[PDB]
């Protein structure tokens, strides 16, 4: 029964599956920009024991 | 004694403007009862100072719960 | 209450005189007084009581956040990046601290001048001289600089203003 | 910011994979979650802008200008699939095609960090809106219009390239931040001089300022219901933030180089709000009204000071929606009555009461009554232009004066008095129609909560 | 609420009733369908006062075109009833 | 405002309306009604007076320097009836006023009620229709070929028809339709 | 619209105010003028050294 209904509305994935495709590629984004990640004068801070970076 | 009135065709703009109330109520009773709710049950944050060794989040600086949401 | 600082808002001691009646007829004030208080103030009083007490068993905390003073626009090399962003931040936050600052000697003032009533003009002149000391400071720091203003021209602004007081001093130590 | 960009590029395989009855449901759809989404970039740190990358960046002039467009085109599509009912299904889907692309270029225009990609997307906006105005315009004259629009936005905006590529040699860098962090005063010299003025005509022409305002009139009434909408409510703003963007590297020349653009602006919003009162079509009418407004945007953003970048920043907001919302008024009368004079159809309250209101509201804000944002921005940009000089209030005044003027005429006009006897084709208000309205209608009423999402940098 | 609605025959006896009160007609001899210029031997400025007078006994005005031709007390009647949106 | 106009007023005419006019604002001036009645027999005196000339260039010339004479002194506030173009109720209930047409655009639901009313309503519309073109070929014939002279129309002459151009005559909405 | 009204205070005005109470209560304390009218230290400003 769900063929049909798929094949004429599969056009309603496009948007949020773009929408998830732009979230990731804004992460990876500021992947790139780490140079300075807990090395500012104002935010410089002591890692938690535990943790690996002050933000991601 | 009564006689008919001539006027323009009022259903159109009655039914719009009772869908219109429809669907803006059906979205925000609910929105209204959870934030009171919210308030009643989960009230605001009281100001405390920061405790020696302890960094906290960067949420944990708003005192609204839904804005620390 | 206690939840404001009573000095950086303070009022005075709040005298207030007791009832003399003069006449044995019935006050309708007072009636009125005790219909609202017993219709309105206790209703009221009790809803903010369960409203507490569901309050009290959720309790979390939220704090200030605390920035560490960096070096300013003073200190930075001419083409440095980095330091001069952070010094213009820090300046950004100085210049929102100064106009709170401003914004609490406003409303000092506009309290006295309501609370004085008809006698203003001498009771609130404490309150005046500290609102022309503060938009005195708050002109000099940053009037006239317009939009898109910088630490870099608030910096040339005061050392203009220092240049004009020192050939001032220097011309009239001459006399 | 790629969540956003993305979506709106997604719109437009979905659109052409769409069934044939099904382009604008999906459509609309999709561009009220993508404006949903847009919505998230109002949170605005404070002392600097949201740096997403290297490519773009987020400020809080950027983000109401992001909210509007990406709310202006769910509501271009509901107003354009009445008129385009008897077209094809290739062309209603390139006419989509068209809507999408315009905010692809408009999103990616408002958040680029370097003014060379801004030049570019600036004028990559030209495209889409000239094949609209020339294909899906309804009379002949759409020709000389679409004409009037390139060459009038040309002419200055290829200066504003060699000054840019000239700059970017001279200091290196083209990045906002580095412009705005090394900036450095500009002598007093003939060099200097034609460097601002080929810094500034583009984004002048684009307000437009008068006397290089003709292009304005012709392309607003000669296009689609849509392209009306688009080129009041998104494109004129374009200059506006173009200018803000661009004064800070102008700084000291501005001081007098301001002058005739002042007198220019000041003078002919009073000539155009008198315009306004002589007119005997309905669509000049607005044209010429979104010209005062903007003229008065100009004199703030001339005058250097926070009130006036604040002030409009909230005009711009606000004319974008009251215009678009005046467009959509006349053009639904136009369906009716096939006819854009004013005086054809008359004392439709009569006939339409809940239209009738629309046209009260819409009237009420264009004139900007209180506490609306559209008096917020004329307040503060009147008192800045005070703080400049005393007798700015005298034009100031009239502009009112003769605003209020225009404004109730032609609402008495279109809604009052007895109707036309022989028009008798004039058939209840659709729901599309009243939803339209609404929609432009609420989210105005609903910003005098919250002032302060549209104030600007500045607050 | 405001007066009752006004009928033939109200009207008629009201046209019958001031122009019985006018001197220069008999009440005997006058009728509804009496002609003023042929059967009551009268010219035009009586005619003209003869509409003004019916003006004020009706609270309205009217115009010089439509009261050149009423020249009987029917058409008075009849002018005024389809005026008012009389029809019964 | 019933009758179409002539292509000009006659001498007789023009003395008529300048006889009414004078009266009224006479009465304007003359408030109370005793005194207005002797002022109103005064000036029909003085009207009388030239009621039998037989040339008419000073015919002519008495009504000019009455024409001035009545200009000259005229009532500033003339009196004027509620209803009529200079009245405070001329145009109140305009906006009451809704063409018939539109009831063909009313909702089916809307016209659940009132169904005798629209029973009688559709006879009346195939009346219209069903004599709309003997009107049309009944003004053609009474014609002449130069087009209209005046703006009169004729009655109906036949067994069973109906003036031309009768429905927005007829089919006027009230002069209190609410 | 829910959204936007319970927007988290990242524009700092809160955190100005608590700021600026404190930095009154402390100089209002000590009797120090509320603002200078310098905005950096004059210490750290090397000006020219002569103006003739
Ligand atoms: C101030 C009063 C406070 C009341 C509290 C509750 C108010 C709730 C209203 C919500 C907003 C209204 C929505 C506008 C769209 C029209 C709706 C419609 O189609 O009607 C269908 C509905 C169904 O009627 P119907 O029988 O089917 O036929 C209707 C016919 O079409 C024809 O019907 P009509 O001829 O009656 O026309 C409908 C109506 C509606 O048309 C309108 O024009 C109403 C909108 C007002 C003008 C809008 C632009 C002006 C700038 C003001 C911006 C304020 C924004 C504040 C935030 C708003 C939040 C959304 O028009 C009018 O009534 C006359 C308009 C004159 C308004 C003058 C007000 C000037 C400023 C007053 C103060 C504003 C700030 C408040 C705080 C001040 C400091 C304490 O009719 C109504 O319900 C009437 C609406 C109620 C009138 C509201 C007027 C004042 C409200 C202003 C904003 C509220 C502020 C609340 C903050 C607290 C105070
Ligand atoms: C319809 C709307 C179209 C858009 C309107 C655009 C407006 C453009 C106008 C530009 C504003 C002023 C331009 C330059 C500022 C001053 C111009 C000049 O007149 O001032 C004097 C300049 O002196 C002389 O006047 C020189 C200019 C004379 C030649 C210019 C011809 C002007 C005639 C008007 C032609 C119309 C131009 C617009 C065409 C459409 C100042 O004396 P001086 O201090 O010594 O020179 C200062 C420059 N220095 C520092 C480099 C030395
Ligand atoms: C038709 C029938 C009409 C009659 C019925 C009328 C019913 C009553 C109508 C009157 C209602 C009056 C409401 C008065 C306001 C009460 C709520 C108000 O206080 O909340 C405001 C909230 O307003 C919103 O914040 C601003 C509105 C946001 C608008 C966004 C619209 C969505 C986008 C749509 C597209 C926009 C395109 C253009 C954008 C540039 C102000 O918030 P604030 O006092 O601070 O909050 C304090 C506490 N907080 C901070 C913790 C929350
Ligand atoms: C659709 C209507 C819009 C019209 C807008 C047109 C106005 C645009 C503004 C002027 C355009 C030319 C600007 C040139 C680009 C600026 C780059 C620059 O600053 O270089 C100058 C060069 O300056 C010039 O060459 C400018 C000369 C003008 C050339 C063309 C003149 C055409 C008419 C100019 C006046 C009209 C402009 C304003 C009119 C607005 C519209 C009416 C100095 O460089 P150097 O040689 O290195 O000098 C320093 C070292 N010695
Ligand atoms: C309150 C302020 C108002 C005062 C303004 C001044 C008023 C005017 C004063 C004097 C006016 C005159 O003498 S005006 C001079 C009047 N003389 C004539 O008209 C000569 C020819 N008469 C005819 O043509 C007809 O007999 C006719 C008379 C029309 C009757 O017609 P019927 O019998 O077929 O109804």
């Amino acid at each position: 029964n769900v063929l049909q209904i798929v094949r004429d509305h599969w056009v309603h994935i496009l948007v949020p599956v773009g929408f998830v495709f732009g979230c990731y590629l804004d992460r990876r984004s500021d992947e790139k920009l780490t140079a300075f990640r807990n090395k500012s004068l104002l935010f410089k801070r002591e890692l938690r024991p535990n943790e690996e970076v002050t933000w991601k | 004694k009564r006689l008919f009135i001539i006027k323009p065709s009022g259903f159109y703009d009655r039914r719009f403007l009772k869908l219109m109330r429809f669907y803006i109520l059906l979205t925000g009773i609910p929105v209204a009862i959870g934030i009171t709710l919210v308030n009643v049950f989960i009230g605001e944050a009281e100001l405390a100072d920061i405790p020696e060794g302890y960094v906290p989040e960067h949420w944990e600086y708003f005192k609204h719960p839904i804005s620390r949401w | 209450p206690d939840s404001w600082d009573k000095d950086v808002y303070p009022e005075p001691p709040r005298r207030t005189p007791a009832p003399a009646p003069q006449t044995s007829l019935p006050n309708p004030v007072t009636y009125l007084t005790k219909i609202f208080d017993l219709l309105v103030d206790r209703p009221v009083t009790l809803a903010r009581e369960f409203i507490e007490q569901q309050h009290a068993k959720n309790r979390y905390y939220y704090y200030h956040r605390e920035f560490r003073r960096v070096p300013d626009i003073t200190e930075c090399e001419e083409k440095d990046i980095l330091c001069m962003f952070e010094a213009e931040m820090q300046w950004r936050r100085d210049y929102k601290v100064d106009q709170e600052i401003v914004n609490i000697i406003q409303e000092r003032l506009k309290a006295c001048q309501q609370r004085e009533g008809e006698s203003y003009r001498q009771n609130c002149a404490k309150e005046l001289e500290q609102f022309t000391q503060v938009s005195k400071a708050f002109q000099d720091r940053y009037s006239d600089l317009g939009a898109h203003y910088s630490a870099r021209k608030c910096l040339a602004k005061q050392k203009q203003r220092m240049l004009a007081e020192r050939k001032a001093a220097k011309e009239a130590a001459a006399a | 910011m790629l969540k956003i960009i993305i979506p709106t590029t997604m719109l437009l395989p979905m659109t052409w994979m769409s069934k044939h009855n099904m382009i604008w449901i999906n459509a609309t759809v999709h561009s009220l979650l993508i404006s949903l989404i847009s919505l998230s970039l109002l949170n605005q740190l404070g002392e600097n802008s949201l740096n997403f990358s290297l490519t773009f960046f987020s400020d809080s002039l950027s983000a109401p200008l992001l909210v509007l467009t990406t709310w202006l085109l769910p509501l271009m599509l509901m107003a354009s699939q009445s008129h385009l009912s008897k077209e094809t299904t290739t062309r209603k889907k390139l006419y989509i095609t068209m809507l999408i692309l315009l905010q692809l270029f408009l999103i990616m225009t408002f958040t680029a960090t370097e003014l060379i990609l801004f030049y570019i997307l600036f004028e990559a906006t030209l495209v889409p809106t000239l094949i609209i105005i020339t294909r899906w315009g309804n009379q002949t004259e759409r020709l000389n219009a679409g004409l009037y629009f390139l060459f009038y936005t040309l002419a200055g905006s290829l200066p504003l390239l060699v000054a840019l590529v000239y700059i970017q040699n001279t200091t290196g860098s083209l990045n906002f931040l580095i412009i705005h962090y090394w900036s450095h005063p500009l002598s007093n010299s003939w060099s200097n001089i034609f460097m601002w003025l080929a810094c500034i005509m583009a984004f002048m022409v684009k307000m437009p300022l008068y006397g290089l305002h003709l292009w304005l009139p012709k392309a607003h009434v000669e296009a689609p219901i849509a392209g009306s909408m688009v080129l009041a409510a998104v494109l004129l703003k374009l200059g506006g933030y173009g200018m803000m963007r661009i004064t800070t590297i102008l700084n000291p020349l501005t001081n007098y180089m301001a002058y005739p653009f002042l007198m220019l602006s000041m003078w002919g919003m009073i000539m155009t709000s008198s315009i306004c009162l002589r007119q005997t079509d309905l669509k000049s009418l607005i044209a010429y009204s979104s010209v005062s407004h903007m003229a008065l945007v100009i004199v703030a953003i001339m005058i250097q000071t926070p009130w006036s970048f604040m002030g409009a920043t909230a005009l711009m907001i606000a004319h974008g929606l009251t215009s678009s919302m005046l467009f959509c008024l006349a053009n639904t009368n136009y369906e009716r009555v096939h006819s854009r004079t004013m005086i054809l159809a008359r004392g439709l309250q009569t006939l339409l009461p809940l239209m009738a209101t629309w046209w009260l509201v819409a009237s009420l804000t264009n004139l900007a009554l209180p506490p609306s944002i559209n008096l917020i921005g004329e307040l503060f940009i009147i008192t800045a232009s005070f703080s400049w000089s005393n007798i700015t209030i005298i034009l100031m005044g009239m502009n009112m004066m003769i605003t209020a003027l225009y404004s109730l005429y032609m609402l008495i006009t279109t809604q009052r008095g007895k109707y036309t006897h022989h028009i008798n084709n004039i058939k209840p208000s659709f729901t599309r129609e009243n939803a339209l309205m609404a929609l432009h209608i609420l989210p105005l009423l609903l910003l005098t909560l919250n002032p302060k999402m549209i104030l600007g940098p500045l607050y | 609420s405001d007066a009752p609605p006004l009928t033939l025959e109200a009207i008629k006896d009201r046209v019958l009733y001031v122009l019985k009160l006018y001197d220069k007609i008999d009440p005997e001899k006058l009728s509804v369908n009496s002609h003023f210029m042929k059967d009551l031997g009268l010219d035009s400025l009586d005619q003209v006062e003869i509409i003004m007078a019916m003006e004020d006994e009706f609270g309205f005005e009217i115009p010089d075109i439509d009261a050149e031709k009423l020249m009987c007390p029917q058409e008075i009647v009849d002018y005024i009833a389809d005026k008012k949106d009389v029809y019964e | 405002a019933f009758s179409a106009p002539a292509a000009y007023l006659t001498h007789q005419q023009k003395v008529l309306r300048l006889y009414k006019r004078a009266l009224r604002h006479l009465e304007s001036w003359c408030v109370h009604r005793d005194k207005y009645r002797y002022f109103a027999c005064l000036m029909r005196a003085r009207f009388d007076e030239h009621k039998n000339e037989k040339d008419m260039v000073k015919a002519t010339q008495l009504l000019r320097q009455a024409e001035e004479e009545f200009w000259y002194g005229q009532h500033p506030q003339p009196y004027i009836f509620p209803e009529s173009p200079g009245g405070t109720s001329y145009e109140r209930y305009e906006c009451y006023k809704v063409p018939e047409w539109c009831l063909d655009d009313w909702h089916p639901s809307e016209k659940a009620m009132y169904p005798d009313y629209f029973a009688k309503r559709e006879q009346w519309k195939r009346l219209r229709r069903e004599s709309w073109e003997r009107e049309v070929k009944q003004l053609q014939e009474e014609t002449p070929p130069g087009g209209p002279r005046t703006e009169a129309l004729p009655p109906a002459r036949k067994e069973g028809d109906l003036p031309p151009l009768w429905w927005h005559i007829v089919t006027r909405p009230r002069e209190r339709p609410m | 619209s829910t959204f936007v009204a319970y927007l988290p205070d990242y524009r700092m005005q809160e955190w100005a105010r608590r700021e600026a109470e404190r930095l009154v209560k402390y100089r209002e304390a000590n009797g120090l003028p509320l603002m200078e009218s310098n905005c950096f230290d004059p210490n750290k400003i090397q000006l020219p050294e002569d103006e003739d």
